[PDB]
């Protein structure tokens, strides 16, 4: 007589082994993979009940999203194949195609817990200041990928929810306008601001703000994607093979 | 801190199992040069003459041998036991028959012991066998001896520190871990396994499922038995300068056959031999040895794994003096 | 065939070598030059695995095992059925891992994103090299490495772990385990926190990033942040093998005794011995 | 390459934010101080910290649990403070040595061990309330509490549950650095190699899986940090280019993709199953399985190797061999 020895040559440890592979594949295939499908569907070129989230500052938004107007893509196919790559028809930086593509986000300024505009410059965020030890970029030139001074940083844009700098505001030389850039595209020096993403002649076409003192989520995508396009589209050599 | 490359490794299992010894070429060569100090065999003597039973006054074991062989034996015995003092360590200078000193009566019991190992315990010692030197190494007190409690250092020739001394209770774990090869196993494998046949080493069941009547409550053996088995094996592995793979496929330590090497069987006969020597031979001599040689609980120093091996899988690297001295076993 | 946003991202460029020739998609999969080599490495490997398995004793997945050569062969060429099969799968495996990484480099360049993912995959490749190539090289044979089997490679770790008495005591293993536990714990904390804010339950409002920072300040007192958690998460995950690579390599070429015995730089210091 | 992902090049400072909860807004203690070097790799602010009726009690039960073991560690080194610091790692509190069953172990043999574990249970139990109530006070989900509950569920399986099933308090985990390390070998020996337990195999798969997930996800979010991939809350409700590029990397790599929120469910479920599968293993260990190797031999899962060195029969089964 053995502890766990039931009928046949089977044991309790054998039965649970099946029940283990039962619950796992159930959670994996009938739940986890279904939740993986709440964004990016249906298939262009098994589905779950579209989930609802009550927003922090009044209202709701359902995933996945359906917009009232479509964005035409200025691209043309390279060949007649289905998985064939696409080629930019003009300037990919302004048309926003490929690595320059921004998502179809809402045109509202991000908000803190207390409602206030999250991403604001130090002129709107007066109580915020730079920590002792790091460089103050206000008054330092911005040298582009080709080694040319594209402009000068005038102010800093801070996230009022996490206490973390995100953007650098610089007035473009020979443009009289101000252009934003995510800190990820910058190498902080004490005398200069190093940007290898785009050319100096391409600092003028950086997506323009609707307001000087506030930024919306869609505008935060337009700017961030613009410099990401330059990684592959700044010089006619950044598109072809390295070797 | 680190043992410089390269390292000598062997294969004890099927390729890809990573079974085999992991050895340092400097450590082993330091061990061979210590073991090579083995005194060579004495010159061949005359076999013609009357046995020493008729010749001498007090001989009860080696009585069949000739006077030429008996003196040779005693000359060899001195070279392995007490060479720093000589004949007079166990004898009175004027009287070689009298048993006035303590190292005489112990020696005669040790003779019947040494003969027994090379006659009866040949499954372990084989044609290699053992002599007086294998443990004593030219000293009256064997370097590696065990009491009823863990002591430091392992080699008793070394001068101990205050904490390492058995008197200071602050360094008990220090004496406890070093015998179990630097492991915090709170179990002495000598007093529970190596001293007597009271405890079973094997703790792993031979059934895939727990039998009803042994696996519930007080019916069960405590987990402490699995700890102590592991504590014993550590003492075993460190004493032979090797690891588990030398005798086990780590896949299953309990199973024999392809999972066990031919050395694991020898090791098993090693456990059964050590106990017989401890109980029948190395336990009743506490009245024969002085109060200075005794431990704390009135016990005589007893042997284990390292007593002959001293850090090698074979004691003295396969050195045999069995044919050279037939008077130490096997006995016809 | 594509996601509701995929079309605009599917563009030419990003390949290291091959150019426009290999730049396209097979279903959802991207290829590239290293997609061709990878598949080749995967194909030739599994083919030789399917060739070695029919030469074996059984067909049970748990029991299927292909083993390295004997230790007496050294680092020379071994017979096909005597560890030679294993010698070919290793190179095929390595090539498949190397090409898969560089394929992910070809994907990251196309999306205009960071190179963090394919650089994180260099760690498990690096650890695979320590076990299969690096440590065997210092010893002098290909036989020290693990076999390719579902249950058989567990017995390799078993013996190799037991070869130095106790493997838990290994300093490189200790920190290796330390980072394995601290990374899994953090993923349970991070994965749970993101779901807690997004899903408060019933008809309650989704909270803010200040609620993220408030929770841990109330539970443990210190929060790392929203960006820094993914930095440390990558850090705690990488340092499982980073510290583990030094525990494995020392066992043998740099240490022959047991790993509990390695703790003899602390206990046997003359002033407290 | 991004430098912000490596370290914070420019750190931001301001007045601290206090989110009001349902209860206990005055229980926050500690004047906030800021570190510059910690701000490079994380957040500069350290403090404040909440106590509450669930936090202090856990420290009260925790300290008592630790005081028992530390007093038992000092008794092994005979009150010697110099030998306490030297042998600290080897020191520990042990379960009952002899077999007694399920009665209360004697003070000197597993008695203090049972008490230290009892104050341990109430310490982890009161801390779970702290993990649970804080989320309920701030209007969040109880996901973290449930992941903590499964973690607590595994500790008691190797703490009190397994000893209750078999009927022996000696089965438990000793306290200490090396003593608890020694248990992992002693428990793997008794039940015939823990490699052949499928649930040990599952838990390892999830323990490794959490390593793979965090090395992937952690690197993935850092790769899209230039787009705002760190702001995950605003990426779930409003799909941004950050999570669009994050999902399309894996789709072109492996064939399929998760979402921004669902991949956190992947990381949570994997974390959960490190404790769930581990608990089921220990529950079967001792109660329904005596040997885990022979179980894989009984079902034929276990593999077999040829004998390099001559096959070695058991010398105990020989006719006339000593017991
Ligand atoms: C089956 C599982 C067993 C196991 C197997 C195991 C192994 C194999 C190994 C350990 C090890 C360890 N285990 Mg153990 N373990 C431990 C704790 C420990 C430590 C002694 C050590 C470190 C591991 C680690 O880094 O964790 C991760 C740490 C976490 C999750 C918390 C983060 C702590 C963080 C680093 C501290 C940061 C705070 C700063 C100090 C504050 C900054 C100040 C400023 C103001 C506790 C408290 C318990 C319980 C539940 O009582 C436990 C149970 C078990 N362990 C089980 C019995 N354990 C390792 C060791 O070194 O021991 C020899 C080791 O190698
Ligand atoms: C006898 C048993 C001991 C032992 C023996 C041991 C050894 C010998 C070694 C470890 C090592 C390690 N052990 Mg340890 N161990 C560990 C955990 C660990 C890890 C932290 C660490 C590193 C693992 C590794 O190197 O993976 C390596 C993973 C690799 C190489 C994966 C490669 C990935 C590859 C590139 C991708 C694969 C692609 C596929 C082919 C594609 C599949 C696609 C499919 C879906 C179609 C825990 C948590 C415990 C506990 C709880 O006690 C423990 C106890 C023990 N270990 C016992 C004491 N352990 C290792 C270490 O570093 O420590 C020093 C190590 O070498
Ligand atoms: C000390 C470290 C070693 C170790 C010790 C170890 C232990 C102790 C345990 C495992 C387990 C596992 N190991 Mg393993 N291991 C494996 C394979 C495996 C998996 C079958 C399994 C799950 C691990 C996991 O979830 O990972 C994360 C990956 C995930 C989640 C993706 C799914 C991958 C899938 C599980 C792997 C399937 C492999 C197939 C056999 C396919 C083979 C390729 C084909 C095409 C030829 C591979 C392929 C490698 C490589 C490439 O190096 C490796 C490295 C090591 N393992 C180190 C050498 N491993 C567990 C097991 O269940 O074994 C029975 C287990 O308990
Ligand atoms: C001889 C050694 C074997 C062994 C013995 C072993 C045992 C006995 C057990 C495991 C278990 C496990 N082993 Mg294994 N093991 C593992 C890894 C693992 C884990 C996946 C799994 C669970 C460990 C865990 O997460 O607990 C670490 C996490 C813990 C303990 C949670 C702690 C959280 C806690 C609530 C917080 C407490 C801290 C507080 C601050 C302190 C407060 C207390 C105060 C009051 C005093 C690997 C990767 C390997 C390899 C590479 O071979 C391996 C090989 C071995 N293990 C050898 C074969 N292993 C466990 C398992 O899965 O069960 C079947 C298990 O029970
Ligand atoms: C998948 C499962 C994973 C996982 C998951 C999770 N882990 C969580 C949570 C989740 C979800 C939280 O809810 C909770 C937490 O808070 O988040 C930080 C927590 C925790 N996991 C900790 C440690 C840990 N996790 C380990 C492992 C895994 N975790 C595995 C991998 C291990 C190992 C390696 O064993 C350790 C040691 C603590 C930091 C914390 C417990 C605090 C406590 O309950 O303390 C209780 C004790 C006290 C309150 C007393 C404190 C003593 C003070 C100093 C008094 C002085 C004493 C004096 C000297 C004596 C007089
Ligand atoms: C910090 C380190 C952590 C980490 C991190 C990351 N991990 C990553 C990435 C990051 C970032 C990705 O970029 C990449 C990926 O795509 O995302 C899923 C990946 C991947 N990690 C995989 C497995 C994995 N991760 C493990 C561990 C950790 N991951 C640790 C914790 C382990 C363990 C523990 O064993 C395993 C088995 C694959 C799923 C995938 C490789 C795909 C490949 O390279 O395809 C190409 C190769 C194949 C399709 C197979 C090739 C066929 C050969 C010729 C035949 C096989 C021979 C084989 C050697 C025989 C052995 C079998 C035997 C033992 C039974
Ligand atoms: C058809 C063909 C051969 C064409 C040729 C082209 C070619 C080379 C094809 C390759 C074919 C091959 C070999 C395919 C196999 C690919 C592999 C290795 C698949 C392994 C599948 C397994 C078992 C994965 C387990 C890992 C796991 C738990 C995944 C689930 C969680 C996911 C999806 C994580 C990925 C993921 C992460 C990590 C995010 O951070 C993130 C952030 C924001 C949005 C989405 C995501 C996201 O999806
Ligand atoms: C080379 C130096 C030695 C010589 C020449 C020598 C000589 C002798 C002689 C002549 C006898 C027999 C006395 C008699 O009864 O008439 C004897 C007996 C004995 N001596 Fe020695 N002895 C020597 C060293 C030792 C040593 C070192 C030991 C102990 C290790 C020892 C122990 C014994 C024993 C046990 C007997 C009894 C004989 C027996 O029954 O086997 N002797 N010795
Ligand atoms: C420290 C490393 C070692 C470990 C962890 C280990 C493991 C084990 C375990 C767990 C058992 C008991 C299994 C059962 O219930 O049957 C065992 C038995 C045994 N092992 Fe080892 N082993 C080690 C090293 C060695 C070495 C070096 C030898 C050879 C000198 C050896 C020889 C034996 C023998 C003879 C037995 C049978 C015990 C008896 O019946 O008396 N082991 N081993
Ligand atoms: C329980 C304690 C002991 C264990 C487990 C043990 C284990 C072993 C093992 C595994 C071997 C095989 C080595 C090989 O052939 O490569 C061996 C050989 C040997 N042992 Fe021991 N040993 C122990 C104590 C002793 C003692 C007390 C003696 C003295 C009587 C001794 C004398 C020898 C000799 C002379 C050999 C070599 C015989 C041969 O050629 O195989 N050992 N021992
Ligand atoms: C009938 C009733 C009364 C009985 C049932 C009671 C019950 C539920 C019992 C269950 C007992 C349990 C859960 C036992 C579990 C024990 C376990 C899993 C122990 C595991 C590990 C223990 C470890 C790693 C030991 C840790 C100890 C130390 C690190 C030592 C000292 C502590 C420190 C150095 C930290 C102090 C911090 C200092 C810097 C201020
Ligand atoms: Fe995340």
């Amino acid at each position: 007589m053995y502890h766990g020895a039931l009928a046949q040559h089977l044991d309790i440890a054998q039965l649970v082994w099946y029940a283990q592979w039962l619950v796992i594949w159930t959670v994996v295939l009938l739940y986890l993979r279904r939740e993986d499908r709440r964004e990016g569907y249906p298939l262009v070129e098994e589905l779950p009940y579209p989930k609802t989230f009550v927003l922090p500052h009044g209202g709701t938004v359902t995933v996945p999203r359906r917009r009232p107007e479509t964005r035409e893509l200025k691209l043309a196919q390279t060949d007649g194949f289905e998985g064939a790559p696409l080629q930019p028809t003009g300037n990919p930086l302004v048309d926003a195609v490929g690595p320059a593509s921004y998502a179809e986000r809402a045109e509202v300024v991000d908000a803190t817990v207390d409602g206030k505009a999250k991403i604001v410059p130090l002129r709107v965020a007066t109580d915020f200041s730079i920590a002792e030890g790091d460089v103050d970029p206000r008054g330092l030139p911005v040298v582009a990928a080709d080694g040319v001074e594209a402009g000068t940083v005038t102010d800093l844009w801070v996230d009022r929810s996490e206490h973390y700098f995100r953007y650098l505001e610089l007035s473009v030389a020979g443009s009289a306008r101000t252009a934003l850039i995510p800190l990820g595209f910058c190498d902080v020096k004490k005398d200069k601001i190093v940007v290898t993403s785009i050319l100096s002649e391409q600092f003028a076409n950086v997506p323009r703000l609707q307001s000087r003192d506030q930024i919306t989520l869609r505008e935060e995508d337009k700017v961030s994607a613009y410099y990401a396009g330059g990684l592959l589209y700044a010089t006619p050599e950044r598109a072809e093979s390295l070797l | 801190c680190f043992e410089p490359p390269p390292a000598t490794t062997t294969q004890t299992g099927f390729r890809g199992l990573s079974m085999g010894e992991v050895l340092h070429p400097a450590t082993v060569k330091a061990k061979k040069e210590r073991d090579a100090q083995y005194p060579p065999a004495l010159a061949a003597v005359k076999a013609e003459g009357p046995p020493v039973s008729q010749v001498y006054k007090n001989v009860k074991v080696l009585g069949n041998l000739t006077e030429a062989e008996f003196l040779r034996t005693m000359t060899a015995i001195t070279e392995w036991v007490s060479p720093q003092e000589g004949c007079t360590y166990c004898h009175d200078e004027n009287n070689l028959a009298s048993e006035a000193k303590y190292p005489y009566v112990v020696a005669r019991r040790m003779l019947e012991m040494t003969r027994a190992i090379n006659t009866n315990w040949t499954q372990h010692v084989a044609q290699t066998g053992v002599t007086c030197y294998t443990c004593h190494r030219g000293t009256p007190l064997p370097p590696y001896v065990r009491y009823l409690e863990p002591t430091l250092p392992l080699n008793n020739r070394e001068t101990p520190t205050h904490v390492e001394r058995v008197e200071t209770r602050s360094g008990y774990v220090v004496r406890l871990a070093k015998y179990t090869a630097y492991s915090a196993l709170n179990y002495d494998p000598f007093t529970m396994f190596l001293a007597n046949d009271k405890r079973q080493v094997r703790v792993v069941p031979q059934t895939a499922l727990p039998l009803v009547g042994v696996s519930r409550g007080k019916e069960r053996r405590p987990l402490s038995d699995a700890y102590a088995t592991f504590a014993l094996m550590m003492s075993i592995s460190d004493s032979l300068g090797t690891n588990c793979t030398f005798c086990h496929n780590a896949q299953t330590f309990e199973s024999w056959g392809k999972k066990s090497t031919p050395q694991r069987a020898i090791a098993w006969w090693g456990i059964r031999m050590v106990r017989d020597l401890n109980m029948n031979y190395l336990a009743p001599l506490n009245a024969s040895l002085p109060a200075s040689r005794l431990g704390r609980q009135g016990e005589a120093p007893q042997a284990d794994c390292r007593t002959c091996h001293q850090g090698v899988t074979k004691p003295l690297f396969g050195a045999s003096r069995l044919k050279d001295y037939p008077e130490l076993g096997p006995i016809k | 065939a594509l996601l509701s946003f995929e079309r605009k991202y599917r563009v030419r460029g990003g390949t290291l070598i091959g150019g426009d020739l290999f730049d396209f998609w097979v279903g959802p999969y991207f290829v590239g030059f290293f997609g061709v080599s990878a598949i080749f490495f995967i194909f030739l490997g599994v083919s030789l695995i399917g060739y070695a398995a029919s030469q074996g004793p059984t067909w049970d997945p748990f029991a299927i095992s292909i083993n390295p050569p004997d230790l007496k062969y050294g680092l020379g060429a071994a017979p096909l059925l005597e560890g030679g099969f294993w010698q070919a799968i290793t190179v095929c495996a390595l090539g498949a891992f190397i090409s898969w990484m560089l394929r992910e480099v070809e994907i990251s360049r196309k999306l205009g994103i960071g190179w963090h993912v394919p650089l994180a995959f260099c760690v498990p490749i690096f650890m695979f090299c320590v076990l299969q190539v690096f440590r065997p090289l210092l010893l002098g044979s290909w036989g020290h490495a693990f076999p390719y089997g579902i249950l058989s490679h567990l017995d390799w770790v078993n013996n190799f772990g037991y070869q130095y008495l106790n493997w838990h005591y290994n300093p490189g293993h200790m920190s290796s385990v330390s980072f394995l536990f601290v990374n899994a714990m953090a993923l349970g904390l991070h994965g749970g926190l993101i779901l807690s804010v997004a899903n408060p339950g019933d008809g309650d409002k989704v909270k803010t990033a200040e609620h993220e920072n408030q929770y841990f300040r109330d539970v443990v007192g210190y929060s790392i942040g929203a960006l820094s958690i993914h930095r440390l998460g990558l850090f705690l995950a990488s340092n499982i093998f980073l510290t583990g690579a030094f525990g494995t390599i020392a066992s043998g070429p740099f240490w022959t005794r047991g790993w509990p015995e390695w703790w003899g730089w602390w206990l046997d210091i003359p002033f407290w011995s | 390459a991004d430098y912000q992902t490596i370290y914070t090049q420019i750190q931001a400072r301001g007045p601290h934010i206090t989110v009001s909860g349902e209860w206990g807004d005055n229980d926050r203690v500690g004047k906030p101080f800021y570190s510059y070097w910690l701000g490079k790799i994380g957040d500069a602010q350290i403090g404040p910290i909440y106590l509450g009726a669930s936090g202090i009690a856990a420290f009260a039960f925790g300290s008592t649990a630790i005081l028992i073991i530390l007093f038992n560690m000092a008794a092994e080194v005979h009150f010697d403070p110099l030998q306490f610091f030297r042998q600290f790692f080897w020191l520990g509190l042990y379960p009952p040595k002899a077999q007694y069953g399920m009665g209360i172990p004697p003070l000197h043999d597993g008695g203090w061990w049972l008490m230290a574990g009892l104050f341990m249970t109430l310490s982890l139990g009161s801390w779970w309330i702290r993990v649970y109530s804080r989320a309920r006070a701030l209007g969040l989900g109880t996901h973290i509490a449930w992941n903590f509950a499964a973690a607590i569920f595994f500790v008691l399986c190797i703490g009190c549950i397994h000893p209750t099933l078999v009927g022996s308090w000696s089965e438990g985990v000793p306290f200490g650095i090396w003593p608890h390390i020694d248990w992992l070998t002693a428990f793997s020996i008794r039940y015939g190699n823990f490699y052949y337990c499928p649930w040990h195999g599952f838990s390892i798969g999830f323990a490794y899986g959490c390593g793979l997930l965090f090395a992937a996800h952690g690197a993935t979010i850092l790769a899209v940090a230039r787009f705002g991939g760190d702001r995950e809350i605003e990426q779930i409700t409003d799909r941004g280019t950050a999570v669009e590029r994050a999902a399309l990397f894996w789709r072109w790599t492996i064939g399929f993709n998760a979402t921004i929120e669902s991949v956190h469910r992947w990381g949570w479920f994997f974390s959960l199953m490190v404790m769930v599968s581990a608990s089921v293993g220990i529950l079967l260990t001792g109660t329904f399985v005596d040997n885990w190797y022979l179980w894989c031999v009984k079902h034929g899962a276990a593999p077999d190797y040829p004998a390099y060195l001559p096959a070695t029969p058991d010398p105990a089964s020989l006719p006339g061999a000593p017991k």
